[PDB]
């Protein structure tokens, strides 16, 4: 069973970001990390990422979850960390945030959609200059970058190896082991 | 069905059919959505009638749900351009983007049947579109100036204010014929010939 590796690799206090950010494994994510806070609020945890990226509002309940933690979260970017995962990356504890030799990295603006009337529109509109804003205030905040950098780099899709992110600010080691 | 008729003359017979019938009185029939092949069947008639004689009134009876928002400037501005008078009518009812096209009828010359109704709302968007939020702020900005120029096309021929127009249609505001003659919408209300 696939839930038997995941449940003994919990008790090692290690936790898996697989899939595209959603509520249902923000939930989940943010369910161990209270867990595992509850278990020991000094030893780490483990957050391994490997995701294409999804919803904002589910990433902000994982990282807030994250940083009001008792203890420090490493990252570790397998395979891939794009958008709301490279997000979650870079949110780990400064010095704890790792990337696999062969890692990519993905960060670009926000997407969505408008619709209703136009009355309905305008405000979506608001908000996408709202949250855009915050979202390059704190990726420029993770990475040490200019706000005018990130939003320049983040117009369109921009990727890293792992080399690169680490040079940019996503993350402050590259595992060999 | 929709059957055709003859008439005949000391010149000869002919044989039409309804529609055909009311063109020949200058009469255009806008009794569908005004979608894109609507609205370029609808100019080409006013182009057509206005070169026919554009001395004489066109005639538009208006029975529609309304439609996309370029499709109605599209028709608008050929209704403002053509130098003959237009007639507007409306039979059942001129809903959104029809509700436009007959408040722009040439002053005096705008009507409703007794039991027509009128509604008025802002531009809609029935459908999700999506992108970078960079590409959707152009998009909101684009479906904000689409929505205020309904209004002071509106406030233009109503002789409201933009302001006005643009609170009332807030919300949808449906008018009878009578209230559509006090909004500004229609200049009289057709009484039954009979
Ligand atoms: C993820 O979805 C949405 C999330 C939205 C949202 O979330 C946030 C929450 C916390 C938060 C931030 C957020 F952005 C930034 C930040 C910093 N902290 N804030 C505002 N507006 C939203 C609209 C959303 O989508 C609505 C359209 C989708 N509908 C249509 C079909 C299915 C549902
Ligand atoms: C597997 O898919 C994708 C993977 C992508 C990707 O992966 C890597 C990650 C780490 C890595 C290497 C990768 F190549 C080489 C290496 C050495 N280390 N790197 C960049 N771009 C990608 C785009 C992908 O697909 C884009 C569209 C597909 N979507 C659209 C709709 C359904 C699916
Ligand atoms: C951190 C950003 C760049 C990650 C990006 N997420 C999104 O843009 C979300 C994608 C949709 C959920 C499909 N959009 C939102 O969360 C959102 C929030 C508010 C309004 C509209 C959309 C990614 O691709 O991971
Ligand atoms: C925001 C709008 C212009 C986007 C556009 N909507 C339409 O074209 C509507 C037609 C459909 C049948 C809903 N038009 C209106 O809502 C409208 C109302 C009043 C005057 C003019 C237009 C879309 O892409 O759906």
């Amino acid at each position: 069973l696939t839930d038997s590796v995941y449940e003994r690799l919990l008790s090692e206090r290690i936790i898996f970001l697989g899939s595209e950010v959603n509520d249902e494994i923000a939930n989940r994510l943010c369910a161990q990390i209270l867990l595992l806070a509850a278990e020991d609020a000094s030893k780490d945890i483990s957050l391994y990422i490997n995701s294409p990226g999804g919803s904002i509002s589910a990433g902000m309940a994982i990282y807030d979850t994250m940083v009001l933690a008792p203890c420090d979260i490493a990252t570790y970017a397998m395979g891939m960390a794009a958008s709301m995962g490279e997000f979650l990356l870079a949110a780990g504890t400064k010095g704890k945030r790792y990337a696999l030799p062969h890692a990519r990295i993905l960060m670009h603006q926000p997407l969505g959609g408008v619709t209703g009337s136009a009355a309905d529109i305008a405000i979506q509109a608001e908000q996408f200059a709202v949250i855009k804003k915050e979202m390059f205030r704190l990726n420029a905040e993770f990475t040490g970058q200019p706000i005018e950098r990130i939003e320049a780099d983040s117009d369109r899709d921009r990727w890293f190896t792992a080399a690169e992110a680490l040079e940019y600010g996503f993350v402050d080691h590259i595992i060999t082991r | 069905i929709l059957p055709s008729f003859i008439e005949h003359s000391s010149f000869g017979v002919k044989e039409s059919n309804p529609y055909n019938k009311l063109f020949e009185e200058r009469i255009i029939f806008l009794g569908v959505q005004v979608d894109d092949a609507s609205a370029n069947d609808i100019m080409a008639q006013l182009l057509v009638l206005e070169s026919l004689d554009p001395d004489r009134d066109i005639t538009m009876y208006i029975n529609s749900p309304g439609g996309g928002f370029t499709s109605l400037m599209a028709i608008y501005d050929t209704m403002q351009y053509v130098r003959a008078d237009i007639q507007t009518v409306c039979l059942g009812q001129a809903a959104s983007a029809a509700a436009v096209l007959l408040a722009a009828g040439t002053p005096g010359k705008r009507m409703a049947l007794p039991n027509a109704r009128v509604l008025i709302h802002q531009p809609s968007l029935s459908g999700v579109i999506q992108g970078q939020f960079s590409d959707l702020e152009i998009q909101a900005a684009e479906i904000e100036r689409m929505r205020t120029l309904m209004e002071t096309t509106l406030a233009r021929h109503t002789g409201k204010d933009a302001g006005v127009i643009r609170k009332d249609t807030d919300r949808d505001k449906i008018l009878t014929a009578e209230e559509a003659k006090d909004y500004g919408i229609i200049d009289t209300v057709l009484e039954y010939r009979k």
